[PDB]
DNA sequence: ATCGGATGTATATATCTGACACGTGCCTGGAGACTAGGGAGTAATCCCCTTGGCGGTTAAAACGCGGGGGACAGCGCGTACGTGCGTTTAAGCGGTGCTAGAGCTGTCTACGACCAATTGAGCGGCCTCGGCACCGGGATTCTCGA
DNA sequence: TCGAGAATCCCGGTGCCGAGGCCGCTCAATTGGTCGTAGACAGCTCTAGCACCGCTTAAACGCACGTACGCGCTGTCCCCCGCGTTTTAACCGCCAAGGGGATTACTCCCTAGTCTCCAGGCACGTGTCAGATATATACATCCGAT
């Protein structure tokens, strides 16, 4: 059956970063277990902030500040500097 | 038209279609912006470069060529912002920082 | 011979690189086993699940032994007693 | 008699309300004497409540003191004279009053002539409280011990201790004449005072009193006595609401109602309504609300010397302010679409105004530390140069001056710069604790004493306050409502004063600051046309027609120059230009403001 | 001399976590001497924290008709103890 | 404007357990910060249940499931009691 | 026909159209089975009742008629079961119980 | 008359006065206090707050608001595992 | 010879009156000085509730209060009756605070 | 102190073996076009409630003192734990035998969502008096030098 | 060393204000319909489990010496406590102004939803190199005798 699973695009960034090593399967299963949580974690708090302020919808707005209130510090600002680069590109397109 | 994925048309790795397939069938709010899903995907394709760039410095420091569990575990343990993100987390087969007491060493 | 000491440092330079698991593996299946036999019997177990469960409780008791060390250290010792377990588990809510 | 004033003084009976038809018929009918235009409420409550119906049902068919009292110390005005036979005649009626004097007019003596004729001729010695604010029961208490000088007068000061001391020692002893205590001694000790038949409760000072549902009114309610003399020195607000909560408090039997009051009076269909039952205000409040003003009374002292200096602003003083501007130009040059919050237009313009005052206010302007004290802050500011010259004429020529501030640091720079200049002071700003206070003024008005020069804030500093010794009353600057400014300059100017009050403004020349006065006399001079015609050419209804673009106009006064660009004083030109350019403005304005009062004419004009 | 039928054998089984086990858990968590009684401390404070995973596992499992715990019970359980445990999936 | 609460039902429950007691402000709006702090808690551990095992439904096991995790051992065993109780009670009337 | 609240047929006394209604406005799943209301109605209205009747008890033993936030405060915290429930809840105006080591006390 | 105008102020963090750090140990039932020990507090109270204060600002900006409401407050305390009781 | 109390027991009575009490044992005003200072550093011009600033203090205290308890514990340990820096230290240490 | 010795550890090398990084087909879910509808964006009102300043009363905070009791350093002593060697035992590995448990695929039907209409449970406002929060005087108790 | 002084619990009367009671506007409950969902079904393939048995090998068990450290005792000294005085700023009562929180209306555009279409990602199978392992050497550290 299928069992899909964010393997491609970690070992995609893996070799945009480091270009010439591997990971072996534990790790990977780890990586992938790592990118469930944040994402579980980033949309929760989402789903809290949109249902605080009465809407029905999830914008970008709320990913932003709920990586602003997940994140510490640097990760954070780093993070949404890159989303909003994202999002801005996608757009002009 | 030829179609392009969403990932390519803003520039990402990470799959921007999935992230809003999970977004919707996932229980979070009765409705789904458009850029909701790519914010999410930059964001989390940052942090796993992150991560990931961290771990491979540290296989570099051990003469080797691929990232093991031990390796993520010191790249996330020996910086402060992945070990505040990750603090209440345990990573298999991970192992511990080295670290004694000074009070313990000999005299 | 090697003063009283020198080999317990080097123990703990051997521990603190390595990464595998301390506990053996039969000693503790039995033991989830039979404290799992009281809230339902008849109960099966797969092998990853019985792993997980190691995981967990070495990276607890790891956890616990250096605040241990770090509440002896604090009464001018260098040899943890039931002293130390106790206040680092009061302390950190679970009891 | 402490035998006697226990017997009568104290509450021997306990009740709710006693009277059933009496006192309240006999009100009623001298009131309908008096031009007794006020039925609908007795109608209206009698329907509404069967008590006062079934006193409407009895409804349907039922010394003069020609001079000065002998017995009160020295003598008294004639209006003052007037005023206490006012008040006889109240009180014949069994009806109260409010005396409402402008300040400084000894309205205080007054009352104490009052209760001189009460104790003396009519002889009821009765418990008399006199409520007032803690600053004024120092002043009060030295008034009974003045005039009439054979009075058990005293304060109720102190900690809980020395205050059940003094309760139950002379209160409930009932071994006094008249108690005083201010606002929160009077909170405090609700019971030691309500076990008490009142034979009056007077107030000094009754804004207090300005909210019916203060919770020193709801104390007040149920005090029991039979008479209020309240003292209110200011005009009476517009506002209907205060006034019926005053004219409850004096004579609950009347004004017994605010819904019915309003919807007789003010809330009407048509505004011209209310247009015209203005004449029947005018007509139920003058039997009560006995009013006499200083202008129309005595002539008793020399008018004014209303001088005003147009200073000049120094070179530091322009690059603090360039510094100020730089900092804030985009704000005020226009604004983004009037996006500017007004928050952001008063820091800048008090930014400014510091700036002009002193560019010492900011810190990192003096030179390097550690610092010492010389001339060299003295020509940092022109402002103070000019001071510092007219200091050096007026002291030495034989006078006191009573320099007014806005702010505390600037007090703060004067008193280290006359230190300097080795004059002995007196500053009162609002620090100044009691006792400490009243130890630096009585050191002041003492007889003669070595200081000279004596240091003041405007809000603290003109509340029920006599430094009259002195002349000049030179002002630092000046504020938005020029009431607190004519309180500060009046602080010397009042009876008893025998040579001329001078009066000197500090003007900065193309600044903010100069737009002030001609801001502060349009604000000035329409409130008088008020006061005699209530109408005038005031087409210029506007009044600044904004504030987010008032002020922005305030500020731009000396955009333009400073934004693109010894020195000694010779302060003689300086009377004679700013005199001139005084009188200028106040031909200017004489004529209504026609030319241009403000016309929310402005343009941006901190461009780059 | 019979009556060997009878197991009388087989020691607790908190008792397979021996001493020198102990001391490896120890000496990882950087401890150089160690009491006599820290043994039966430590069996205690593993029962305990074995006991309440276990059950939070057990009911997640029996609450899905299944009589087998698989690894993904225990890693819920041990999120909703506050321990997040990555690996196992999940 | 519309701000439901549970003090009138809270009230209920009080009168009939204590029947001449009664109870501040302050104590009712943290009784009712603990209504709706349990009923989050129980509503978001059934709706994880429910994920878990691909359903699409909050059914009453979940919520007996949910109550069985959260609950501390006798307050779980008397509180699933009382909730089968009532619902067999609705369910046969 | 005359209405019938699904309160009175459960015999319970918190609402059940509410309950109801919040867990289909909540995002908690797509769909909501009829029983489960009155279940979850059934489980607060047990535990409120379990907390009050502790805290009666206190205000009682404090002489008084009138449960205030240190009633509840010394019901939940004495009862050693209810205590893990609201473990890393603070309660406002609550207090702490009265507890000095013994280690303080005078010889 | 020598002494020049300073105006000195005191930092905000010195107005957590000694006494109610006393009053607070004495809460925790504490008897004998060192002297050191208030810095401590000191420090320890503004990292407690700026955490707190954090997420309670970020929760106000994403309504596009101007005021901290309490509900902000008791949000950010919750996200901390510190649930509050007694204001909504 | 006035009445002096020998040490210690002023500081028991004063544990007495404090564990059977439930008022702020804080100031109201230099906390939310403190409050509104430390909320600058991160939107300027920030407007406050009265509640927000209550429940800030409410935290706060009930915070702090628990960790001296903590404190007491580790002094006791040591042996001591006496909390040092050291103590507080160790306590936050433990507790996952550092 | 220093020096040799004896042990433990880091380093370089050859070998393997098994997991990782690759390519291939294919099928499902992500993309492209299109329609209809309702959520939310924007504007405009409104009045609540925050801010910002003032002055007073009084409790709390700050300061300096005197003194003794607790923290800390030093000494001694006995014990209990560490180091090392010999011995025994259990883990781990492999192999047996069978069977259920658990995860993949279609048809039913009964139960939960939707829409209409309607009333009546619940929210809000407003009162009023009983519990509670003061305030004072009295007996009880508890601490501390004689 | 028990009597003195200070702190505490208890009762009695007072005042006040907050909780509980009562009255008047609105969505849960009633019907009717009807469609997916989720129980039931068969089939199919990989794991667990429960009694064994044989074997290798390291780890656990046990023991004796000794040593250094835990623990108790003593001293000492200085830091923290209780306390009385003086100062300060918090709380409270207050007033005045205006930002902005909350609500209402319209409209329009963006999201859901349907159909069609196609290509990206997933399972399957696969070949080789990264790292683990076992040796031998160099050398780095600890330890005791001098
Ligand atoms: N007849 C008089 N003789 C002497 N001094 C008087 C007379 N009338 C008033 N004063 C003085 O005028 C001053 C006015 O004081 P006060 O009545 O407190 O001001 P206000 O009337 O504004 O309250 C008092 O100090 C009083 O001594
Ligand atoms: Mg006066």
């Amino acid at each position: 059956t299928r069992k899909e699973s964010y393997a491609i695009y970690v070992y995609k960034v893996l070799k945009q970063v480091h270009p010439d090593t591997g990971i072996s399967s534990k790790a990977m299963s780890i990586m992938n277990s790592f990118v469930n949580d944040v994402f579980e974690r980033i949309a929760g708090e989402a789903s809290r902030l949109a249902h605080y302020n009465k809407r029905s919808t999830i914008t970008s707005r709320e990913i932003q500040t709920a990586v602003r209130l997940l994140l510490p510090g640097e990760l954070a600002k780093h993070a949404v500097s890159e989303g909003t680069k994202a999002v801005t590109k996608y757009t002009s397109a | 038209a030829k179609a392009k994925t969403r990932s390519s048309r803003a520039g990402l790795q990470f799959p921007v279609g999935r992230v809003h397939r999970l977004l919707r069938k996932g229980n979070y709010a009765e409705r789904v912006g458009a850029g909701a899903p790519v914010y999410l995907a930059a964001v989390l394709e940052y942090l796993t470069a992150e991560i990931l760039e961290l771990a491979g410095n540290a296989a570099r420091d051990n003469k080797k060529t691929r990232i093991i569990p031990r390796h993520l575990q010191l790249a996330v343990r020996n910086d402060e912002e992945l070990n505040k993100l990750l603090g209440r987390v345990t990573i298999a087969q991970g192992g511990v920082l080295p670290n004694i007491q000074s009070v313990l060493l000999p005299k | 011979r090697y003063r009283p000491g020198t080999v317990a440092l080097r123990e703990i330079r051997r521990y603190q690189k390595s990464t595998e698991l301390l506990i053996r593996k039969l000693p503790f299946q039995r033991l989830v086993r039979e404290i799992a036999q009281d809230f339902k019997t008849d109960l099966r177990f797969q092998s990853s699940a019985v792993m997980a469960l190691q995981e967990a409780s070495e990276a607890y008791l790891v956890a616990l032994f250096e605040d241990t060390n770090l509440c002896a250290i604090h009464a001018k010792r260098v040899t943890i007693m039931p002293k130390d377990i106790q206040l680092a588990r009061r302390i950190r809510g679970e009891r | 008699d402490p035998e006697s004033n226990k017997k009568r003084y104290l509450l021997k009976d306990a009740n709710g309300k006693k009277f059933d038809l009496e006192g309240t018929t006999k009100r009623f009918e001298h009131l309908l004497s008096l031009s007794g235009l006020f039925k609908h409420f007795i109608e209206s409550k009698a329907a509404k409540d069967p008590k006062f119906r079934q006193v409407l049902d009895v409804l349907e068919e039922n010394f003069q003191f020609r001079e000065s009292p002998a017995y009160v110390n020295g003598q008294l005005r004639p209006y003052q004279i007037q005023g206490v036979n006012w008040l006889v005649s109240l009180h014949k009626n069994k009806i109260a009053g409010i005396l409402a004097d402008e300040m400084g007019l000894g309205k205080t003596l007054q009352t104490i002539s009052f209760l001189g004729y009460l104790r003396y001729i009519e002889k009821i010695p009765g418990p008399f409280l006199v409520i007032a604010p803690k600053s004024t029961l120092n002043n009060w208490l030295r008034e009974i011990n003045r005039w009439t000088p054979d009075v058990n007068a005293f304060i109720l000061q102190g900690d809980k201790e020395e205050r059940a001391e003094l309760i139950q020692k002379k209160l409930l002893g009932c071994d006094f004449d008249v108690v005083i205590a201010s606002y929160e001694i009077i909170i405090r000790e609700k019971s030691p005072l309500k076990k008490i038949n009142w034979e009056y409760i007077i107030i000094d000072e009754a804004h207090r009193i300005k909210n019916e549902e203060s919770m020193l009114s709801q104390v007040l309610r149920e005090f029991t006595s039979r008479n209020r003399l309240l003292i209110t020195g200011t005009p009476l607000q517009n506002n209907l609401h205060e006034l019926w909560a005053l004219l409850n408090f004096l004579l609950p039997d009347i004004f017994s109602d605010a819904q019915d009051f309003d919807d007789w009076f003010s809330s009407e269909s048509t505004e011209e309504d209310q247009d015209k039952i203005v004449k029947q205000l005018h007509t139920v409040l003058q039997p009560f609300l006995l009013r006499r003003i200083k202008s129309d009374v005595e002539t008793s002292l020399l008018p004014k010397k209303e001088l005003n200096l147009y200073v000049g602003m120094s070179s530091m003083q322009k690059k603090w302010y360039k510094k100020i501007l730089e900092k804030d130009l985009d704000a005020v040059n226009g604004s983004n679409g009037s996006k500017e919050s007004k928050t952001r237009l008063l820091n800048i313009m008090m930014q400014l105004r510091k700036c002009c005052n002193h560019p010492y206010l900011f810190d990192g302007a003096e030179p390097g530390p550690p610092y010492t004290t010389d001339e060299h802050l003295v020509y940092n500011a022109a402002k103070l140069q000019v001071l510092d010259k007219l200091l050096k004429k007026l002291k030495e020529e034989g006078s006191r001056v009573l320099i007014f501030s806005q702010m505390s640091r600037l007090l703060d720079i004067l008193e280290d710069y006359c230190y300097f200049r080795n004059y002995e002071y007196c500053r009162i700003d609002g620090s100044t604790a009691h006792e400490d206070r009243i130890q630096a003024i009585d050191d002041y008005n003492a007889p003669d004493s070595k200081k000279f020069v004596f240091l003041l804030t405007t809000r603290a500093g003109g509340l029920g306050i006599n430094l009259t010794s002195a002349d000049v009353v030179v002002l630092y600057d000046s504020d938005w409502n020029p009431q607190a400014d004519l309180q500060a300059m009046d602080r010397a100017h009042r009876i008893g004063q025998k040579k001329q009050v001078k009066v000197f403004r500090l003007v900065t020349d193309n600044s903010v600051e100069e737009k002030i006065l001609e801001r502060a006399t349009q604000k000035l001079r329409l409130d008088q046309l008020v006061i005699q015609q209530n109408r005038t050419s005031l087409k210029k209804k506007e009044n600044k027609a904004d504030s987010k673009d008032a002020l922005l106009s305030m500020i731009q006064h000396g955009a333009a120059d400073v934004f693109k660009s010894g020195d000694d004083i010779d302060l003689d030109e300086l009377l004679l230009k700013s005199e001139n350019k005084t009188k200028s403005l106040n031909a200017k304005y004489e004529t209504l403001g026609l030319d241009d009062l403000q016309k929310f004419n402005q343009d941006s004009a901190y461009e780059w | 001399g019979g009556a060997k039928r009878h197991r009388k054998v087989l020691r607790d089984n908190i008792q397979g976590i021996t001493k020198p086990a102990i001391r490896r858990l120890a000496r990882r968590g950087g401890v150089k001497r160690i009491s006599g009684l820290i043994y039966e401390e430590t069996r205690g404070v593993l029962k305990v924290f074995l006991e309440n995973v276990i059950r939070d596992a057990v009911t997640y499992t029996e609450h899905a008709k299944r009589k087998t715990v698989t690894a993904m019970d225990v890693v819920y359980a041990l999120k909703r103890q506050g321990r997040t445990l990555y690996g196992f999936g999940g």
